[PDB]
């Protein structure tokens, strides 16, 4: 905005901001598309994997990643970045599991990667974060969907987004909520999240995506995280495709 | 440095044609007080091994959930696991062998004997030792702790060599373990008639075979035996 404040994420503006914090927000846009539904008895992911050429390996690149076993994320933004953030979130799980013997509840999750963000905004010589996760799961305590901005700031949602095609994914998302106050049941929000992914393609139509979905569920996949795969895959593509046309 | 506290006592084990076969007794023994009833040796990891652990139930629940973490760990990065990069018993062993040794080195023994048994997705039958001395090697048939000096020979009648595994099958073996049992359970004071037999195959998959009984029982020859050795 003004000179000064920007260079290192630890001096104020007068207005009460941090330009480079804001820096981080606006970083996140030029990344791909991610959303989440979340569900009754189920969590679902969905991701906008672009392709830049015919020459990629098609369903051998992924933003999906695992944490546990019963916590997905997928990340929008910058990918190497994404990953460093995914690596800690393992780090995270992994200490939990020692000491209680039990797998993280989403709320511990959510406290201990919103600190380790916040605290690389908190400092001279580090770098803010340029990454946002949208991530969650199921749990001893139902299911939970949370969005991480790269401030270190969270909330939970039942329809969450982030990236390019985030201005077509929430207003979808709130038209969900609307027509279904029920929520959606696990099965259906696969392919509706299909739909949402192929409509928020219309600000990315430029070059050719993939679409990966993956899920937590409850009542179908009995807590775990496992990704949707195969025949399961190809009629929430062949429903999204009928729908947009 | 540690000493045992409570301890299983014998993983019995031996190969056949088609896979592999693991048991132990269920039990965990406070020395001459036999404390823990239930205590479970056999811990699935993967779904193509089975390790089995005897020696200190205080370090067998630290490896327990050392192994946990492995199958958590081949899940991590890979965008699938189940035939890609999928864990094999061979792999589990060299996990293990290097940490029971690198403990030795700092001196705080793991006090424990372990027996992978497995198959790999290779068709290759799989079966080795590693102990607290960080001692390993690969032989055909194992057993541990009092179970080396007591039920071992019988198993290798059964198969003493390795080109008599196509002349066993899978009821066959099956009978030896369980006669192999039978006997720690006479002759053994930290065998209990609780026991567990896993049967990892390279075709059937696992069959994990949970509180069997101790059956062929002889002890109606007792009453014959009058006195110490003189006595009417």
């Amino acid at each position: 905005i003004g000179t000064g404040y920007d260079l290192s994420n630890s001096v104020f503006s007068p207005d009460g901001r941090n330009f480079q914090v804001e820096y981080a927000v606006k970083a996140v846009e030029n990344g791909t598309t991610s959303i989440g539904i979340k569900c009754n008895d189920g969590v679902v992911f969905a991701v906008e994997k672009l392709i830049t050429s015919k020459l990629l390996v098609p369903q051998k690149n992924v933003k999906i990643q695992v944490v546990d076993r019963h916590i997905g994320c997928v990340y929008s933004g910058l990918i190497p970045d994404g990953r460093h953030l995914v690596n800690r979130g393992r780090e995270e799980a992994a200490s939990f599991k020692k000491l209680y013997k039990t797998p993280i509840p989403i709320p511990a999750f959510a406290d201990r990667l919103g600190q380790y963000v916040q605290a690389h905004t908190l400092y001279n010589s580090v770098r803010p974060f340029g990454v946002s996760t949208i991530f969650g799961g199921v749990d001893k305590n139902g299911a939970h969907l949370y969005m991480l901005e790269p401030s270190g700031s969270y909330w939970g949602y039942k329809g969450a987004a982030t990236g390019k095609g985030r201005q077509s994914a929430k207003a979808e998302l709130e038209k969900l909520v609307d027509h279904h106050p029920e929520g959606l049941s696990a099965r259906e929000a696969v392919k509706q999240a299909a739909k949402i992914i192929y409509l928020a393609h219309e600000d990315n139509k430029e070059k050719d995506f993939e679409l990966e979905i993956s899920w937590c569920s409850l009542s179908e996949t009995n807590g775990l995280h496992k990704f949707v795969k195969g025949d399961l895959l190809q009629e929430a593509i062949d429903f999204a495709q009928k729908e947009i046309n | 440095t540690q000493q045992p506290i409570v301890t299983g006592t014998s993983v019995i084990s031996m190969k056949y044609d088609n896979g592999v076969i693991i048991a132990a007794d269920n039990l965990g023994s406070y020395g001459s007080l036999l404390r823990f009833n239930g205590v479970e040796r056999l811990i699935p990891v993967g779904d193509n091994t089975v390790v089995g652990i005897s020696g200190d139930i205080s370090d067998m629940q630290h490896i327990e959930r050392l192994l946990k973490d492995l199958v958590t760990e081949n899940a991590y990065d890979n965008p699938l696991a189940d035939a890609e990069e999928a864990l094999e018993p061979s792999y589990i062993f060299e996990y293990l062998a290097t940490v029971m040794y690198q403990r030795r080195s700092k001196m705080n023994p793991l006090w424990n004997a372990i027996i992978v048994a497995g198959v790999q997705s290779n068709g290759d039958q799989f079966l080795r030792y590693v102990n607290l001395l960080g001692v390993t090697y690969s032989s055909p048939t194992l057993a541990t702790g009092f179970g080396a000096h007591m039920a071992n020979p019988l198993l290798r009648k059964v198969v003493d060599r390795e080109s008599d595994i196509p002349k066993t099958t899978v009821q066959v073996a099956e009978e030896a373990i369980v006669n192999a049992m039978r006997v720690l359970y006479y002759r053994d004071a930290r065998s209990s008639r609780n026991f567990s037999l896993a049967i990892i195959d390279k075709n059937t998959g696992l069959t994990f075979k949970k509180n069997l009984q101790v059956e062929n029982m002889k002890w109606d020859f007792a009453k014959d035996i009058k006195g110490y050795g003189t006595q009417k």
